[PDB]
């Protein structure tokens, strides 16, 4: 607003307005509405008296002597002197108040005013104020309106149009700058008033009640603050408060730290969505059959490649569920498979008939009814929702074995990344080299199998959920792969049955039952599969040095739930790839900086440099670049699969201890104040998660190594 | 018709009528922000879900007449449905692909013209040249840099005006119809886009993108030109670098140098003048730089120099609370100091009247080839740090810093007279003379300045008096960083006072800028629908209102009613007197200026 | 052999390999850790920290209130909010002394912001507690509803169109004796409902925080907004602050401070760095302290400005915290579940709740008024971050050697939540004394540094807001990897956004070349899957595959077709910045080029400029050619407004007559209806003149326009 006034008008007029206001002891920086009003006043005044002159014969002319004389731009004494001189020389009568301009051709004092409101009202106010018929009045409006006595407008149409248009453009610019409203508001009759915002009524009492103890009124507090000067208040307070309020540095030197204590209890149980290291896949090396591509056709063809369907029987019971209903679900799945096989008209999707076993398996209608508390307030059994402490558990070795099997390679390639533009720049070529090396490093790793399997599972689940709103859809768990012979192989891990998919929010859950084939025996580690139901569904011949040995082929059935957000997070698992690379490339680049040359080949093909990437009874184990590549990829993929709040809490509260110990290693003489508090905060995060307990064990091992 | 009937329907209801009649067009955009819908959180998940549906794409009613209901395979392209809130029929991606493969065809002659920016990027890439990569430690100094080459560097307001005249011919505001400078670019674009069926909003946005300037704070390690920023990803890395050159056309202007020279001349010729303030103001108001008045350039260009800063202070504006001393932009960061006047006798028996800062102040200096920090006590140099590409930059920066310190130690280290006089034969102030003298030779001062040992640590090295790296010994509070120092992150603009002598004084009574600090170097200077005046509100006698596009038929001086702005009918006329709004108030300006003084 | 990646920290320093200590890449899919019990714990702990203060009874809401200010000096190391006003005033005085004129210039800029701002700015906030409907609602809808209620209650200052006018309207409202709320029943038949709120009920509703962490109503948005503007202005001029800078400037600030503190250290001075966090930031920041510091900041200023700035702390000091949905009760005997709203929590027996909840309810009962707990001391997150940063920077600046009077002296940054001190002194005794003095002064001002989360090590290494500094190398992981999946605007917008985000990560986020190539590969695969636009040659049997196959079999230059039309991907580190349609414009076939870019296609839609070629996430802008693939997807979907879309309906049919209205904020003094009327009359006249319209349409249009005129005049 003030900046707009300074920029839009001639700077000299700004100076005149500043002087005129300063005559009254005002600062424009505190009041700008008056400043803008005065600037507009001076601008319109000087516009009125411009380009007018008196000819030789006395007639008016446009370009001698100025026909109009300005009085408003001058001081009080100067303006009064000039008006008196005009009165004496031309014998004019003294107006009761100081005019703005003097017209020589008609010899009369004309007052001029620019009004933000209607013209007529301002005309009436001016007439009532002056109370004299010897002064002409000319009122302009920013909107394009004007008025004067008898409509005897002194100027010609051209000059009136110029003034109208200048004011109109000023109004448009003020409006477009978001200041027109305040400008129009500040005009009150014939004066411009400062913006007012005073605390009265409710806020007065509230402020009286929101002050320090030794004050009673907001005004008293303001007076105290205004008159305050810094005289050793802080020094006196420090000299008063007891020494017990202090931050003491506790030395931290090679002996203080201790391992993190894991929670005691029974061994922890698997909780992954799907089987990871115990899965079995029915394979077709080349799907070259009719109607290929549809998941149902591929699933059926994979099914037909296996024989050994024997009568299933509960092996590891669902301790909480109803095992015979799971058995009946599997039997219905098989029967529907045979039926569709003999139909000979396999459609794109298969919808399962609703049944007692299906409805119970997917948790259909097993939910307490909602009632008003007052209606059932007399129930003795009524009690707040159970939200007690989760059962502490113990780290079980199955997690370590799963991770170890995750960070190892496979027989085929589990990634088919898409194409990019041809490399031209040399850096593009180096990037292609590095990307291809990393891809070959982890194009077959197990974690990549997990990524592809989960991606396909969740994609099919969500697509069926949207397409089949109120049907039970049978979704085979299928994956594609490239064998060492370079053949498009298809693998069937199992089947999934989805319940009601009338999903509206991103957190409400759809319940499904997943039946994954397997070759492990749950009875070996029952606590691992305490959420699963296992049916020995067949026998499979496995080849070994002693020929073909028959083994029992199991089928883990479980009931799970997935939310839209969880399905999306499942389909995002491929991003895990990037994470791994982003941690190795930096290292590569780092060494390049210290060597001033590329190091992709001397790292991805030297196979001599190593990093400590594990533990063994002999000591610490060192691994090559590929070992670290797949280790980090597996860690990222598992973090995706075993995400839990306790994981992030422990990570955040353990980073601090990591940094403290590292600072000690760098000989920086670290110190701490309440280290036991940090230990307690870290320990609070270890309750039940297998992943978090494993990470805690890893940190204990690392601390043990680093301390020595 | 549809529009007026819909307006009648809206007027029928009480509330819609009340909102129509109450709210003024000024506040229209305020009632455009009152949306009762709900923004979709996580739109990626929503899109994934939507794509699975049968008809997730919304098309318009007319599609029913061009795209048949089903294709050869009897797939359903569009469905007889409507969207939630409008009459947008529902169609599938099949409809889009069918339109692409079998829809009616036209000529995209204007697409390159509307989209000149993107095609310019294409051309710049297509003609580039590459070079061998180099692997080494990279230092990316952070600074502000252009974004889009090909811009006219117009102010947002000017770009909006140009767009409004180009694509909205008969809806232009009052400022244009009361304007004289019909920019050449506007007519060029109007000729270019004669018959363009592209959506006018798209054309407006593209012109805005093409004609506006944009600046971003980035870490760069090489070329800073606009065409060198659009490929910063391809050019600079954390451990590598890429040799590249765009192969298009550069549009490096020179108006900045012209403004430098103009301001320098104005200050040099007004400092000796009787009334420098009013004189310089009159000059700046009546001077033209390549066909444009200098006031617009001063208000627009973000130049930083002593002459232009003093010009702003005289005219009245905000300038950085810092001074560019010895070719380096300075900036206070911490501490406070008080200015005290004193007389100092040098080593050449020369008495100089100086003003020294007493206090524990800290400054950061950014030069053309170096970056430095300086902590100074009361007439005591405490700490000095510098980093520069070359040794000569290091030396000049350190010389500037030490002369700024104004310590007593160097006073006795002055050898030779200090009688330097600028090209105008005006006596130079003592600090500038000392700066030039120490530029000429400072070996004697280096020998007698101060020498002390320094502990060895990573990232920083010492300097011996002969300006050579050292790890075991350096000069008092003098050190050099092996890694580049990031420039100042922000600048503080505060109200300042200017005296008739063109000296800018801070609110605390200290002086900020002086003409003597200005370098004296010399350079080389590298159916128009306008002219209408309104006549108040609409007048019925003159006849039915006309559209702006048809104003051209008006006779000389004939007055009619036309709709300007977004629906404001006003009475306008053609001009008869060949003048403009610029010369108004000038005569009365000078008259009242004489009266006040 | 057992894989144990933590051992990797025996060779690669922790800072270098910090990427491994960040598990998630994106938002974890559980979003838990909030509830009514949490609000009870927060209230109880906040009143516990300040318990030793004075207990008063508010005269308006009748709720008890606590005053720890100027309380007895803390005697132990437990967190205490017993700040002293004299000490904070002295600290602010020293801060002004060392940075003269900062308060004044900040005040001038804040005055400008106050004067120029607009009401509609409040539609740019997050989810807001609409008091009228007594529930959370969008910012835009909440503002429209509050405007409707004020209009029905004879308060129309906000009609002027200024935020300060809306603040004056709220001022008028809260002193009103009664407030009348009207609601419609939208089905079957429609009715009306009227509700009357006394002074105290509306007062409580205005000072409420719906907890879902919490969000205040439209009553207390503007005052905090202006105080935030002031705090931001003050902080922009402070070097030691940490806000509101971005990622690139944070590294520069860290490097500057560390170099300043280290190099200036002489050979005989020992330096240390304390990486620290604050015990409980928002639970020990008494609003009275902020009021005192604002009073000092706005000394010698216009009274209206002082009052507008002082209302926010005054309002916050007597605020009410809502208790969310309530509780859930489950009975196993009859498997019966019920929901008990928190309102009756005041007068419900204490047998349905476990021991911990029993303690919570027992402690919070005396402070519960009308279903809301009175929380005078302490604060909530996300509102006064900048002013707290200013106070922290003030206490840091107090460390200058002149103030300490002794050898030791300190400096460092402060970003509200966390901080990093640096202390220089002759001996380790000096370091201890300096840290002790800093700690005691922070306690006196009312700031508690988390002793457990804060550790001290010799200068050279530290952390600050996820920025890890190690001997000059700064690692950034504040946001970690972004989302590389299709954002979900449309085909072209998603493609442009993906390529642009990859490019921006490469430029700023230190991403690598090979990493960028892999990200592009993953993004293109995701795009092709999502939009059913697989390669025309490949057989994947999607819904769209047949038409793409026909198109591919039709065209000739198959390298020119867009990705979404079945074409090869041609991106790379070379041309990430080139829009797709341009990048392969030359190769495009003539007929495909004409069809794809036909501007008369019915699938193209353009919205207001603010939403053209720009997406909101913070927001980012992308470049793309408006082709047939720029469609807009389908939309998905007690109310004061009778018709929620009256304003949207009104703005539309303005764009028709005046297309420019979409581009630039139109300005005019005439009311709208007359604008459409005049434009329609002119358009119909010229249309008749041309010869494309006959007499009947002209007569109909003029009759309609005359009738609209009569309707509007009356
Ligand atoms: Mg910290």
């Amino acid at each position: 607003m003030e900046d707009f006034v300074r920029q839009c008008f001639n700077p000299m007029i700004v100076e005149l307005a500043e002087k005129a206001m300063k005559e009254y002891g005002e600062d424009p920086k505190i009041e700008t509405n008056k400043f803008a009003s005065i600037c507009t006043h001076l601008e319109v005044c000087f516009m009125y008296s411009d380009f007018h002159f008196i000819d030789e014969r006395g007639e008016s002319t446009i370009i001698l002597k100025h026909r109009f004389e300005i009085i408003e731009g001058r001081d009080r004494t100067m303006a009064w002197t000039v008006v008196n001189s005009i009165c004496n020389t031309t014998g004019v009568e003294k107006p009761k108040f100081l005019p703005d301009l003097y017209d020589y051709k008609e010899n009369r004092f004309i007052e001029i005013g620019v009004t933000r409101r209607e013209v007529h009202i301002y005309y009436l106010e001016k007439a009532n104020k002056i109370k004299s018929e010897k002064t002409h009045i000319h009122i302009f409006s920013f909107t394009g309106e004007e008025m004067a006595t008898k409509a005897d407008y002194t100027l010609d149409e051209e000059s009136r149009a110029r003034i109208k248009t200048r004011l109109f453009t000023i109004r448009q610019e003020m409006a477009s700058r978001g200041l027109w409203d305040s400008f129009r508001q500040s005009e009150r009759g014939e004066e411009t008033i400062e913006e007012r915002f005073e605390i009265t009524g409710t806020m007065r009492r509230l402020a009286d009640q929101s002050l320090p103890p030794n004050f009673s009124s907001l005004e008293n507090f303001r007076a105290y603050v205004d008159g305050f000067e810094p005289n050793g208040c802080i020094e006196g307070k420090l000299s008063q408060m007891s020494k017990e309020v202090n931050a003491r540095i506790e030395p931290f030197l090679r002996t203080t730290p201790r391992p993190l204590r894991l929670p005691d209890g029974p061994p922890c149980s698997q909780r992954s969505k799907f089987l990871l290291m115990d899965a079995l896949k029915l394979s077709i090396e080349d799907p070259s059959h009719e109607g290929e591509g549809i998941p149902l056709y591929d699933a059926i063809k994979c099914m037909k490649t296996f024989f050994g369907w024997k009568e299933p029987n509960i092996i590891k019971p669902h301790e909480k569920g109803i095992n015979p209903n799971y058995l009946l679900t599997w039997k219905q799945v098989l029967a529907e498979l045979q039926d569709i096989k003999n139909e000979e008209k396999i459609p794109r999707t298969k919808n399962m008939k609703k049944t007692s076993q299906l409805k119970w398996a997917l948790g259909e209608n097993m939910a307490p009814e909602k009632v008003d508390f007052e209606d059932c307030k007399d129930v003795n059994d009524l009690k707040q929702y159970d939200s007690d402490e989760p059962e502490p558990r113990s780290l079980a070795c199955w997690i370590q074995s799963e991770f170890n099997k995750a960070c190892e390679l496979t027989d085929s390639s589990w990634v088919e990344l898409d194409e990019i533009g041809e490399d031209v720049a040399p850096i593009e070529h180096i990037a292609s080299m590095r990307r291809n090396y990393f891809t070959a490093e982890v194009s077959h790793c197990r974690a990549t199998e997990y990524i592809m399997k989960g991606v396909y599972i969740n994609t099919a689940l969500l697509n069926a959920s949207c397409a089949a709103m109120d049907d039970f859809q049978l979704i085979p768990m299928i994956s594609k792969c490239i064998t060492k012979e370079g053949r498009r192989k298809t693998n069937l891990y199992g089947f999934i049955i989805k319940g009601r998919s009338h999903l509206r929010n991103d957190t409400d859950v759809v319940n499904f039952v997943s039946m994954e084939f397997s070759l492990t025996d749950p009875r070996l580690e029952p606590h691992k599969w305490e959420k699963y139901c296992v049916l020995e569904i067949g026998d499979m011949l496995l080849r070994t040095a002693v020929g073909q040995v028959s083994r029992p082929m199991f089928l883990y059935v479980r009931t799970n739930g997935t939310s839209k957000i969880k399905m999306k997070w499942g389909m995002e698992m491929r991003r895990c790839l990037l994470q791994s690379l982003q941690q190795i490339e930096s290292m590569i680049e780092a060494e390049s900086s210290v060597k001033e040359k590329d190091l992709t080949k001397e790292f991805f093909e030297n196979k001599s440099e190593t990093w400590p990437i594990g533990e063994s009874p002999k000591g610490v184990e060192e691994g090559s670049i590929g070992k670290v590549c797949r280790t980090l990829l597996a860690k990222s993929v598992f973090n995706s699969l075993y995400a839990s709040p306790q994981l992030e809490g422990f990570s955040a509260e353990s980073r601090k201890l990591l940094l403290i110990v590292q600072a000690l290693r760098d000989n920086l003489e670290p110190g701490t104040f309440d280290l036991e508090g940090l230990y307690e905060a870290i320990e609070e995060c270890l309750i039940n998660d297998p992943w978090v307990l494993l990470n805690a064990s890893w940190f204990n091992s690392f601390l043990t190594h680093a301390l020595r | 018709m549809e529009r007026i009937k819909e307006l009648r329907d809206l007027m029928s209801q009480s509330r819609t009528r009340e909102i129509l009649t109450k709210t003024t067009v000024d506040h229209m955009a305020i009632i455009k922000k009152y949306t009762s819908g709900r923004q979709e959180k996580n739109p990626a998940l929503r899109m994934k879900w939507m794509m699975a549906m049968k008809y997730p794409i919304t098309a318009d009613k007319r599609i029913m007449e061009m795209i048949p209901e089903r294709n050869e395979q009897r797939q359903t392209l569009w469905s007889k449905t409507n969207d939630a809130g409008s009459d947008r029929v529902m169609v599938s991606p099949l409809a889009v692909t069918w339109w692409n493969r079998n829809g009616p065809t036209t000529s995209t002659v204007h697409y390159p013209k509307v989209y000149k920016t993107y095609f310019e990027k294409v051309e710049r890439l297509k003609h580039g040249t590459f070079g061998p990569v180099h692997f080494r430690n990279q230092v990316k100094i952070r600074r502000r840099v252009d974004i889009n080459p090909g811009h006219a560097d117009l102010s947002a307001k000017e770009a909006q005006d140009v767009i409004m005249e180009v694509v909205f011919p008969n809806e232009v505001g009052a400022r244009i119809l009361t304007s004289e400078s019909q920019l050449t670019i506007t007519k060029e674009k109007k000729k270019e886009l004669q018959d363009c069926k592209i959506a006018p909003l798209m054309v407006a946005y593209m012109l805005e993108r093409e004609l506006v300037r944009k600046t971003r704070f980035l870490p760069v390690a090489g070329g800073t030109s606009s065409v060198y920023i659009e490929v910063l990803h391809l050019t600079q890395g954390t451990c590598w670098e890429q040799m590249y050159t765009p192969g298009g056309e550069v549009r490096n202007d020179d108006v900045d140098q012209s403004l430098i020279i103009a301001a320098r001349n104005i200050v040099r010729r007004a400092t000796v003048s009787a009334d420098p303030l009013a004189s310089l103001l009159e000059m700046c108001h009546s001077t033209q730089i390549g066909g444009v008045r200098m006031v617009d350039i001063l208000r627009q260009n973000p130049t930083e120099e002593q002459a232009v800063d003093i010009c702003k202070a005289a005219m009245g504006l905000r300038i950085s609370s810092s001074f560019s001393f010895g070719g380096f932009t300075f900036k206070r960061t911490s501490g406070s100091s008080v200015k005290r006047e004193e007389e100092v006798l040098t080593g050449n028996l020369q008495t100089l009247k100086i003003r020294v800062h007493e206090g524990y102040e800290e400054f950061t200096m950014v030069g053309r080839r170096a970056t430095a920090i300086l902590r100074k006590a009361t007439r005591r140099l405490i700490q000095l740090i510098v980093s520069g590409k070359d040794e000569q930059s290091i030396a000049e920066a350190i010389i500037v810093a030490m002369v700024f310190s104004q310590e007593d130690c160097m006073i006795k280290a002055v050898r030779g007279d200090l009688n330097f006089v600028n090209r105008a034969n005006q006596r130079l102030n003592p600090m500038h003379q000392l700066l030039r003298h120490f530029q000429k030779d400072a070996k004697v001062l280096f020998q007698n300045w101060g020498i002390e040992p320094i502990d060895n640590v990573m990232g920083m090295i010492g300097i011996l008096p002969d300006m050579t790296p050292s790890t075991e010994m350096s000069l008092r509070g003098v050190r050099v960083s092996k890694m580049g120092v990031d420039e100042y992150s922000s600048t503080e603009r505060v109200v300042v006072s200017i005296d008739r002598f063109l000296r800018v004084r801070d609110q605390r009574g200290n002086v900020l800028l002086s003409p003597e600090e200005v370098s004296e170097t010399q350079g080389t200077e590298k159916a128009v629908l306008r002219g209408f005046l309104i006549l108040g509100k609409e007048n019925k006698r003159y006849g039915p209102a006309l559209s702006i596009n048809e104003l051209s038929n008006l006779a000389k001086g004939e007055k009619a009613n036309v709709l300007i702005g977004q629906g404001d009918v006003v009475l306008v006329m053609k001009r008869k007197r060949d003048s403009s709004i610029l010369t108004d108030s000038q005569t009365a300006t000078k008259r009242i200026r004489m009266a006040i003084n | 052999m057992d894989v144990n990646p933590t051992l990797l920290f025996l060779k690669v320093p922790v800072q270098n390999a910090i990427s491994t200590t960040f598990p998630y890449t994106g938002d974890p899919p559980y979003s838990h850790g909030t509830g009514t019990g949490y609000t009870m714990d927060t209230v109880n702990r906040t009143h516990k920290y300040s318990e030793k203060g004075k207990w008063t009874t508010n005269t308006e809401t009748g709720a008890p209130q606590l005053n720890p200010i100027d309380g007895p000096l803390p005697e132990d190391n437990e967190p205490s909010g017993y700040a002293q006003t004299d000490c904070v005033l002295e600290a602010m005085a020293f801060l002004e002394e060392s940075h003269p004129g900062i308060f004044e210039n900040s005040c001038l800029e804040t005055m400008e912001i106050v004067q120029q701002t607009r009401v509609d700015k409040l539609t740019q906030g997050r989810q807001t507690y609409d008091w009228t409907l007594n529930r959370n609602q969008p910012a835009a809808t909440a503002l429209a509803n509050t405007i409707e209620v004020f209009r029905s209650n004879g308060l129309t200052a906000n009609e002027s169109g200024r935020l300060i006018d809306f603040l004056k309207d709220v001022m008028d409202s809260m002193d009103k004796e009664e407030m009348e709320i009207t609601t419609h029943f939208q089905r079957r038949t429609i009715g009306k409902k009227k509700q009357r709120l006394n002074k105290r009920s509306y007062l409580i509703r205005a000072l409420t925080l719906n907890t879902m962490i919490a969000t205040p109503g439209m009553q207390i948005r503007g005052f905090v907004y202006f105080v935030e503007a002031l705090a931001r202005s003050i902080c922009e001029k402070l070097e030691q602050s940490g806000l509101p800078v971005g990622g690139n400037e944070k590294k520069a600030k860290l490097a500057n401070v560390v170099r300043k503190m280290m190099t200036n250290s002489q050979d005989t001075e020992l330096s240390f760095t304390i990486t620290g966090d604050n015990t409980k930031w928002n639970e020990n920041q008494n609003p009275r302290m902020f009021l005192a510091m604002i009073t000092y900041i706005t000394r010698n200023q216009p009274e209206w400005f002082r009052n507008v700035l002082s209302i926010a702390p005054i309002m916050f000091s007597n605020k009410m915290a809502r208790l969310g949905k309530g509780y859930m009760f489950e009975s196993k005997s009859m498997k019966l579940r019920t929901q008990v709203p928190a309102e009756m929590l005041a007068n419900i027996d204490l047998k349905y709740f476990n021991k911990s909840t029993r303690e919570k309810i027992e402690k919070i009962r005396p402070l519960l008024i009308d279903g809301t707990a009175s929380l005078s001391p302490g604060m909530m997150m996300g509102m006064f971050n900048m002013l707290s940063t200013v106070l922290g920077v003030s206490i840091l600046n107090l460390g200058q050697k002149k103030y300490t009077k002794t050898t030791y002296w300190w400096d460092g940054l402060q970003s509200s939540d966390d901080f990093a001190l640096i202390v220089n002194a002759p001996n380790h005794e000096g370091i201890q004394a300096g840290v002790d003095r800093f700690y005691r002064t922070c306690k006196l001002v009312g700031i508690n540094m988390s002793k457990k989360k804060s550790y001290i090590n010799r200068t050279g290494t530290f952390e600050f807001t996820s920025f890890f500094y190690r001997y000059g190398f700064v690692a950034n992981f504040s946001m970690e990897l972004p989302s590389f999946g299709v954002s979900g605007i449309n085909e072209s917008a998603d493609m442009s956004v993906g390529v642009t985000v990859i490019k921006n990560n490469m430029i700023n986020n230190d991403l690598g070349p090979a990493t960028a190539q892999m990200a592009l590969q993953l993004f293109i695969k995701d795009y092709r899957y999502t939009y059913r636009c697989h390669r025309g040659d490949t057989q994947i049997q999607t819904r769209r595959a047949f038409e793409l196959g026909k198109l591919w079999e039709q065209t000739r230059s198959k390298a020119g077709l867009l990705v979404s039309d079945g074409g090869p991907n041609l991106y790379n580190i070379r041309n990430l910045h080139i829009p797709e349609v341009c990048l392969k414009w030359e190769l495009m076939d003539e007929d495909y080029q004409g069809r794809l870019c036909n501007p008369m296609n019915p699938f193209v839609s353009h919205k207001e400029i603010d939403s053209v070629n720009n997406a909101v996430v913070k927001s980012m802008e992308y470049d793309a050619v408006a082709t047939t693939h720029s469609w807009i997807p389908k939309r998905n979907r007690r109310g004061i407004l009778e018709d929620e879309q009256m304003y949207q309906k009104c703005c539309n049919l303005f764009e028709k007559f005046f297309p420019s209205s979409s581009y630039r904020r139109p300005v005019g003094i005439s009311s709208m209806v007359e604008a459409m009327v005049s434009r329609a009359r002119i358009d119909a006249r010229i249309d008749f003149e041309s010869g494309r319209i006959k007499k009947e349409e002209f007569a109909e249009i003029m009759k309609i326009c005359s009738t609209i005129e009569e309707l509007r005049r009356q």
